[PDB]
């Protein structure tokens, strides 16, 4: 029990830490996923980089 | 409890659609991790290299 | 007589949830705290279908 | 002398119940899909490591 | 409700060892992450900005 | 005496009672009924979590240096993402002629 009580409010600190940064964590998903079609797209349209 | 039940059902549903877009892209989880295995070490490479 | 025949595991139940609440009540807003940064959390990876 | 308490316990205990029964069918999709993702990652953990 | 509730504490018991090693897990996991939670937080806003 | 007054307390909630009843077996229905997924959560979950609170450490330095790397990637990206625009926009006309 006493392990359940520290699990359950370490969490509870632990949540907010994390999620006061809520502008950034929420967007972390998308700007992921936008810079990995950027860098796919730039890659795919230089294919004589390697030339150059 | 009681009182945050509106919270529980919220994160209750959105665990529910985080859990079920995780496993219908199941494979292209597998191939990630299979493949963000070596290339950190290329990066790591590449950088000390003009480090 | 079933009440009886099971009056051991009935108080043993009630000496372990004694301690469980005991442990787990002063904590009852920090509960509330817990889950309503958990919907934050859960909110943040579910702003799309995708 | 604590049959106040009583009164409160059980009345909680019904909200409780009725809040949890809305919450667990999102809960339970959630977790079955939590335990195909769990499957994956435990399948890889030396990837997951090395990673 | 004594059929269900026998049902799932039957369930629960079968696996009794991994339940109440999995408690003490947790608990050690959650209080490592939040002896870092703030460079944690730091981090993970540092890598999506 | 006292027998009076405690069963006279109990039937002043036995309504709080039975609504408890109904809603008790409602979850319990429902959890029963999802017992498989119950079954299958306590099979594979606990050595998950015994194996990352194994590597909490682990995992909390891996974070901090990939927050270590972006700070001062953002930094430097955010510092000059304009002044290369123009750079780069200045440029191309001389480019073009060489």
């Amino acid at each position: 029990s006493t392990q359940v009580n520290q699990l359950l409010v370490n969490a509870q600190t632990l949540l907010a830490a994390v999620n006061e940064r809520g502008r950034s964590v929420s967007l972390l998903l998308e700007r992921v996923s936008s810079v990995s079609r950027q860098v796919e797209g730039f890659v795919d349209e230089n294919p004589n980089l390697n030339h150059v | 409890q009681v009182n945050s039940g509106d919270a529980i059902q919220r994160w209750a549903a959105n665990l529910n659609t985080l859990a079920a877009q995780s496993a219908q892209n199941d494979e292209a989880l597998r191939s990630g991790l299979q493949q963000a295995a070596p290339t950190a070490d290329q990066l790591n490479a590449v950088f000390s290299d003009v480090r | 007589t079933a009440l009886n025949e099971g009056r051991g595991d009935f108080f043993a139940v009630v000496k372990s949830l004694a301690l469980f609440v005991n442990a787990l009540h002063r904590s009852d807003q920090q509960f509330v705290a817990l889950n309503n940064d958990l919907a934050q959390f859960t909110n943040s990876f579910t702003n799309t279908d995708q | 002398p604590r049959m106040p308490q009583i009164r409160r316990d059980i009345t909680g205990l019904a909200n409780l119940g009725e809040v949890y029964a809305d919450a667990s069918p999102d809960l339970f999709d959630g977790l079955d899909n939590a335990v195909t993702t769990a499957r994956t990652l435990n399948e890889q953990r030396g990837n997951l490591d090395q990673a | 409700v004594i059929k269900n509730l026998n049902t799932v504490l039957d369930t629960t018991v079968r696996h009794q060892k991994q339940f109440d090693e999995t408690l003490v897990n947790f608990e050690t996991l959650i209080t490592g992450l939040k002896n870092r939670a703030d460079p944690i937080a730091t981090s993970v806003a540092d890598i999506s900005d | 005496n006292q027998l009076d007054t405690f069963t006279d307390e109990l039937n002043q909630q036995r309504e709080e009672i039975t609504r408890a009843i109904d809603s008790t077996n409602r979850l319990l229905n429902i959890v029963s009924q999802r017992n498989d997924t119950l079954d299958r959560v306590l099979t594979e979950f606990p050595p998950l979590i015994q194996h990352f609170a194994e590597t909490r450490d682990l995992f909390a330095d891996a974070v901090t240096a990939l927050g270590r790397l972006s700070a001062a990637a953002d930094e430097t990206l955010s510092g000059s993402n304009a002044n290369l625009h123009t750079n780069l926009q200045n440029l191309q006309r001389p480019l073009k002629q060489l």
